[PDB]
């Protein structure tokens, strides 16, 4: 059990390297095939009958989303027979390409892949491992990029934040509130991808950091929003101040560094005489903030710590790489004149 | 063009003899008591077919040992070749890659 | 496209069977060597087998005389040689190995040929400068022109990072 | 992103099995081998954004080598050139 | 015997799928695949590559189609039924059955009707279209399976299966 | 833009290098100076002047890495302008010379309130 | 030719209404394994007439994962019947 | 440890016979000089056709007549 838990966990990131290290559509088929093979055990570990009825709702959604990709390869096998990863030489192939791959990253259509899995997996511990599967197909859309129809990639992305926004105001379960606003932060980056496909990766590296540091804060006890009340005056009041800082940073407010992407990403979206496109989305992520305010109105205002239970003992979990996350996820807005010249 | 007329003879002779046994000499309209009998030498089995775990793992285990003999299948065609240090050292890999999959599972089989 | 006429066809065609063609077949190729090896350069080194029709008849016309010689001099052990090898199934060469020397009792001696054991069918040869060397192949149309390069000189940023305000 | 490790250190992870004219283990080419080698000769140092509108001749015939689209249409229309005149003579050619 | 022996196989193969694509009570689902798997192998056993067709019997039809029928007893063991004896099965069988003929009906049975539906014609002997002949090497298709050049290919697919057992050595 | 898959290529020798006592390198690690203080504050230390050996090596980390990071940032702008000026130097038809005209040529609007 | 239209019509054995519905989920996993041989054949018809000589190892490798894939998916479908006894896709508890 | 190769061969001599054939199989191709003749035989079996070359300056070797002493040493097999 302990050693074989690494070898399963090691090959997840070995599956996604072959996706990136490839000049050949057959190897990118194998690449995130075996990821869909080596995630299914991590879903299981404590064997609860929601988890078995959740990974099977996870499974076949990523079997078909696999299967249409191999259909898209064999079409432009017939046309000119080159198999390098490049433009796909056929509009009937690229159309079938992009909205096949839109299930693994799930966009606004291909909807309930995101809440129905992440809710109620008893492994809420992590499930930070759902950042690799947002990272493998983005490494495929960097090459396919100069062959798309420019309407479909925006219509999946204009719907992305308009429906990833509305979906979670009606929630309490903070795994769903993390599952929502994970379609929204896939809406900002693929709205930009036809226009200068770098300054997309800037949004992604920020998104890995701010989301990974959100789950590590959650690993004391936290399950529900009512449980997010009862740890200010019990566990540590410094935790309440920290959990305020990242949310207000992840909303995009200019004293913090989640405003670092947008500020730069509109420098590219206009400069291309497209003005009505960002003004819709920039005003759309505003009610993506009413998750976070009304979440911060729970923990930071002493809202009813009742049912007197004392934690007179210390804490010994492993908060690994936590001391350096809200020091590059908040304070970096002055210190990045060019992060987009390292990553470029 | 006989391959394909080498077997459609053999199946139409097969389906001939079954209908001159199941049909024709048969038709049991007389007494032919098909009552509640014919229950396979028993009575009423109010239970359905129950799951048996030790007779499911025998299905999956075979399937994963069945695949990489088809990888192992073009070994005689891999003889008349070029560079053969590669051909030998890669052929020995898959067999060991089949052999380890025994030894891990070999520490837990069950009453198979 | 343009094709040659119905003439420069209909040559004296070798009308033999498969086994009698494979009967001698071994003494055949290893001793003519002028029309046929040069015909390969007429097919490999330049393609389009519509240009190359002369040496297609040079290999054919000499082969007409190869069988014409073997009929007059010694055909009594020849006809029985491809008799037994035509007793079919794969046309093996180890069945009539006994009767092979009764054919070759005099082919080395009477008309004076040789047995090309295993040195044939390899050992790439040269012929002679026979046709003008076909430069400018099948089309070889245009390159076209590339993009010109920059070497220049690497001096640093002109006033520093030029992003929004961002001096240094 | 496309890291391209296999250009730094010279192993071919794959590469060989990518295009129609690469290695051929005993040197038996394809049906359109002559147009692959000709078309790849066109766009090498070209950055492929001007290659779509400049070369455009060595690619189109190669597409029509592979599917034989108009060759089958020039053949199919000869079945309608004749073969309503089955009864109006001109067998053409007599056997053989 | 005709020139149309390939086209007459594939229509069966198309109708093999519509057999089990609707809802046949998953023991006749086996009688949709083994029909199609052989008829589909009837296509592939032309064109030269016979080794690649005969493997579809051994590893697919011999391996997976036992286990797919070695289940449906240990699970889904309710009282069985047959398709077409209900109303929901026959209502979907005919729906593609017309188009299984209607696509054939005008692709080329008209002269040329008119511009868009005449680029691909039926027949004639240009379906194979492989003249002229070759050499005594192989088909080939014969000298293709290689423990030469591809080594990165095999070292993954060997190792990807080795974790295939260890994922199933657990939960069950 | 050539010589692919390097962290920073060979041709970055003629760049200054970005030597120290620049305020970014003071700021890089100042946040690390803040980060080590957080590292005590999470765990109920209850010191806020705790073990210095944990409070050191954060300073050493960011400053070393951030220096070794900035050598390619100044490279990438230096390779940016290097390719623009060459395309400015060729093709003069895309870069005309504008005429110098003083305020004796323009008759502007004229809109007073 | 028409040997590709049939079979590209036969690729519509996905059809998504019958790729997860209705109940007896074994009927849906059926066409997931039966969606292969519409890819195994549609590749094999193209590599074989156009003599690529090397890409015909890819249809051999196309089965090897999809067998191991579906075998994994069949393991979990026992686990839905190990807890119940019936698969019945109108089982739903974890909302979305 | 020298009893372990004799006190498991009294209990299960089944897998011991497997390792004895698993071993002494990888070892031997690094040993006998019969190998690399297995690559030497396998190199000079002609499948395809030998295309000729052209004289241009060189003239290195191997003139138009094949039965001349022109080519390399592959005639040690007939003596073998
Ligand atoms: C090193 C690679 C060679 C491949 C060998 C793969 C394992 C072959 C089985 C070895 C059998 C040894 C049996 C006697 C072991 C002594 C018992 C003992 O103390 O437990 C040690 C055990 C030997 O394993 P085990 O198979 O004997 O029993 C352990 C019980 N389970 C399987 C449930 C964990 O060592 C371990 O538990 C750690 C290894 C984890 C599981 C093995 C997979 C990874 C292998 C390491 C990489
Ligand atoms: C304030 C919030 C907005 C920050 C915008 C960036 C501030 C500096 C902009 C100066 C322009 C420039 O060229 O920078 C390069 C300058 C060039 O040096 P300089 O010669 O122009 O000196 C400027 C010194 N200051 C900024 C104090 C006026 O170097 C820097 O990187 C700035 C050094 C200080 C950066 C940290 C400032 C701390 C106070 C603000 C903290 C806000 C961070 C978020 C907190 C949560
Ligand atoms: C064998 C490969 C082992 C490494 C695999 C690493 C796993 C993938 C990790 C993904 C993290 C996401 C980072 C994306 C941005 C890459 C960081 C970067 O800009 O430096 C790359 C640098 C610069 O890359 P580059 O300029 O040489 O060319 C690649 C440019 N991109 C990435 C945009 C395609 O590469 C390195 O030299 C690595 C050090
Ligand atoms: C491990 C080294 C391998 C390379 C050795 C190089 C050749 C050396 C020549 C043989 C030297 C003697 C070998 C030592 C054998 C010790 C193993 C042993 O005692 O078994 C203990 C245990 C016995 O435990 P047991 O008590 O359950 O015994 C049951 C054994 N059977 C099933 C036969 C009745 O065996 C194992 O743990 C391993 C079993 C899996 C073996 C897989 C076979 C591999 C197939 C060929 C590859
Ligand atoms: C002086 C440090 C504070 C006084 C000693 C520490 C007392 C303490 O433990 O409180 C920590 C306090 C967190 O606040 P809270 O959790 O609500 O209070 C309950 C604490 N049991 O507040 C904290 O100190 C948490 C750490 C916040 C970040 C560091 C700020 C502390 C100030 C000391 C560092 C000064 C240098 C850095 C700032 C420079 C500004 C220019």
């Amino acid at each position: 059990n302990p050693i074989i838990f690494i070898i399963i966990l090691l090959t997840i990131m070995l599956g996604t390297i072959i996706v990136m290290i490839s000049s050949h559509w057959l190897l990118v088929w194998i690449g995130f095939e075996m990821n869909m093979l080596a995630i299914i055990p991590i879903m299981m570990k404590n064997h609860n009958p929601r988890a078995t009825e959740a990974s099977t709702k996870y499974f076949l959604t990523q079997s078909t989303a696999s299967m249409l990709l191999m259909m898209a390869v064999i079409i432009n096998l017939m046309f000119s027979g080159q198999w390098t990863v490049m433009k796909l030489f056929n509009p009937m192939a690229s159309m079938l390409m992009t909205m096949a791959l839109a299930m693994k990253l799930g966009m606004a259509p291909f909807h309930f892949w995101v809440p129905e899995v992440t809710q109620g997996i008893p492994l809420s511990s992590g499930l930070i491992l759902l950042t690799w599967q947002k990272l493998a197909p983005m490494s495929v859309l960097y090459q396919i990029f100069p062959s798309i129809n420019l309407n479909l990639i925006l219509t999946l992305s204009v719907l992305s934040i308009l429906i990833g926004g509305w979906g979670g105001l009606n929630q309490t379960q903070l795994r769903k509130i993390m599952a929502y606003s994970s379609i929204a932060h896939m809406g900002w980056m693929t709205a930009v991808l036809p226009y200068n496909p770098t300054m997309t990766l800037l949004n992604l590296i920020i998104y890995i950091i701010m989301t990974s540091t959100m789950f590590t804060m959650f690993m004391a006890n936290s399950t529900t929003t009512t449980l997010s009340l009862s740890h200010t005056w019990n566990k540590t009041p410094i935790m309440t101040v920290l959990i305020l800082a990242t949310l207000l940073s992840m909303g995009g407010l200019p004293p913090l560094s989640g405003f670092m992407p947008k500020w730069m990403i509109i420098q590219e979206m206009t400069k291309n005489n497209s003005i009505i496109l960002p003004t819709f989305m920039a005003i759309t992520a505003l009610l993506n903030l009413y998750f976070y305010m009304r979440l911060t109105y729970s923990t930071t205002l002493t809202m009813f710590p009742s049912t007197n239970n004392m934690k007179m003992k210390w804490q010994f979990p492993l908060m690994k790489k936590m001391t350096f996350l809200p020091t590059m996820v908040v304070l970096s807005t002055m210190m990045l004149p060019l992060t987009p010249m390292l990553s470029v | 063009m006989n391959l394909m007329l080498a077997l459609l003879t053999n199946f139409t002779l097969a389906t001939l003899l079954v209908i001159i046994a199941f049909w024709l000499p048969q038709l049991n309209v007389y007494s032919e008591k098909t009552s509640p009998y014919e229950c396979g030498f028993d009575p009423m089995g109010s239970a359905r077919l129950p799951f048996s775990m030790k007779f499911f793992l025998v299905a999956i285990t075979f399937l994963l040992f069945d695949l990489e003999i088809a990888l192992l299948l073009p070994l005689p065609w891999a003889s008349q070749t070029a560079n053969l240090n590669t051909m030998l050292t890669m052929a020995l890999f898959l067999i060991i890659l089949l052999a380890v999959s025994l030894a891990y599972e070999w520490t837990q089989k069950g009453l198979e | 496209v343009e094709l040659p006429s119905l003439e420069d066809l209909k040559v004296q065609e070798v009308k033999v069977s498969s086994s009698v063609l494979k009967a001698a077949a071994h003494h055949y190729g290893a001793q003519c060597d002028k029309p046929n090896k040069e015909f390969m350069l007429c097919r490999w080194e330049e393609k389009d087998p519509r240009r190359c029709l002369e040496e297609g008849k040079l290999v054919n016309q000499c082969a007409l005389e190869f069988f014409r010689q073997i009929k007059r001099h010694c055909a009594e052990p020849f006809t029985e040689y491809w008799t037994c090898i035509d007793y079919s199934g794969l046309q093996l060469f180890r069945r009539c190995r006994k009767q092979q020397a009764q054919f070759d009792e005099c082919v080395l001696d009477k008309l004076g040929w040789v047995r090309p054991d295993l040195g044939d069918l390899s050992k790439v040869t040269k012929v002679k400068t026979d046709r003008p060397l076909p430069e400018n192949p099948y089309h070889s149309r245009a390159r076209p022109e590339p993009n010109p390069e920059v070497e220049g000189d690497l001096k640093p940023a002109r006033h520093g990072s030029r992003l929004f305000f961002w001096t240094m | 992103p496309f890291f391209d490790v296999q250009k730094r250190l010279g192993v071919d992870l794959d590469r060989w099995m990518t295009i129609q004219s690469a290695e051929q283990p005993h040197k038996i080419p394809s049906r359109c081998h002559a147009f692959e080698k000709e078309w790849i000769e066109c766009a090498h140092g070209i950055g492929s954004i001007r290659a779509e509108k400049e070369c455009k001749i060595e690619f189109e015939d190669f597409r029509e080598c592979l599917l034989r689209q108009k060759t089958m249409k020039r053949l199919h229309a000869i079945r309608r050139q004749r073969e309503k005149l089955i009864k109006e003579g001109k067998y053409t050619p007599p056997p053989h | 015997m005709m020139l149309y022996i390939v086209f007459i196989l594939s229509v069966i193969f198309v109708m093999g799928f519509v057999g089990f694509s609707s809802k046949p009570s998953p023991i006749y689902g086996g009688l949709g695949l083994i029909v199609s798997g052989g008829v589909g192998c009837g296509i592939v056993l032309n064109f030269g590559g016979s080794f690649l067709g005969l493997m579809v019997f051994l590893i697919y039809l011999g391996g997976m189609m036992v286990v797919f029928g070695y289940t449906t007893a240990m699970a889904t063991e309710q009282y069985p039924e047959i398709w077409l004896s209900n109303k929901a099965v026959l209502g979907a069988f005919v729906t593609g059955l017309l188009m299984e003929f209607f696509m054939v009906y005008y692709v080329l049975k008209d002269k040329e009707v008119e511009v868009v539906f005449e680029f691909n014609g039926l027949g004639d002997w240009v379906i194979y279209d492989t003249g002229d002949s070759g050499f005594f090497s192989e088909e080939a298709m014969g000298i293709a399976a290689l423990y030469s050049y591809g080594t990165w290919l095999v070292i993954v697919t060997g190792w990807s299966l080795l974790i295939g057992v260890v994922v199933i050595m657990e939960i069950t | 833009g050539r010589a692919t898959f390097q962290f920073l290529p060979d041709e970055a020798r003629s760049l200054p290098p970005p030597k120290l006592t620049d305020p970014r390198l003071a700021f890089v690690g100042f946040l690390g100076y803040c980060s080590g203080l957080i590292d005590n504050a999470i765990r109920r230390r209850p010191v806020l002047l705790a073990g210095l050996h944990r409070q050191l090596l954060y300073i050493t980390s960011f400053v070393f890495v951030g220096y070794y990071l900035l050598k390619r940032q100044d490279y990438m702008y230096a390779v940016r302008d290097h390719d623009m000026f060459s395309y400015i130097k060729s093709h003069p038809e895309d870069f005309p010379e504008k005429d110098k005209k003083t305020y004796g040529e323009v008759f502007e609007e004229f809109h007073p309130v | 030719s028409m040997v590709y239209m049939n079979i590209m019509m036969a690729f519509t054995v996905s059809l998504v209404g019958l790729l997860m519905y209705r109940s007896h989920l074994m009927s849906s996993l059926l066409c997931l394994e039966g969606m292969m041989l519409s890819l195994f054949v549609m590749a094999a018809l193209t590599i074989l007439n156009s003599h690529f000589t090397l890409a015909s190892m890819m249809p051999i490798i196309l089965l090897v994962f999809a067998a191991c894939e579906a075998a994994l998916g069949l393991s979990l479908l026992v686990m839905v019947s190990n807890t119940y006894g019936t698969d019945y896709v109108q089982n739903l508890n974890l909302l979305q | 440890v020298a009893a372990f190769l004799k006190n498991v061969w009294a209990k299960e001599p089944v897998l011991v016979a497997s390792f004895a054939i698993a071993g002494l199989a990888v070892i031997l191709p690094t040993l006998s000089p019969y190998t690399k003749y297995s690559l030497m035989i396998n190199r000079a079996t002609p499948y395809n056709y030998p295309v000729p070359l052209r004289d241009d300056g060189n003239m290195p070797d191997v003139p138009s007549h094949p039965q001349d002493p022109q080519g390399p040493s592959l005639e040690w097999l007939k003596r073998l």
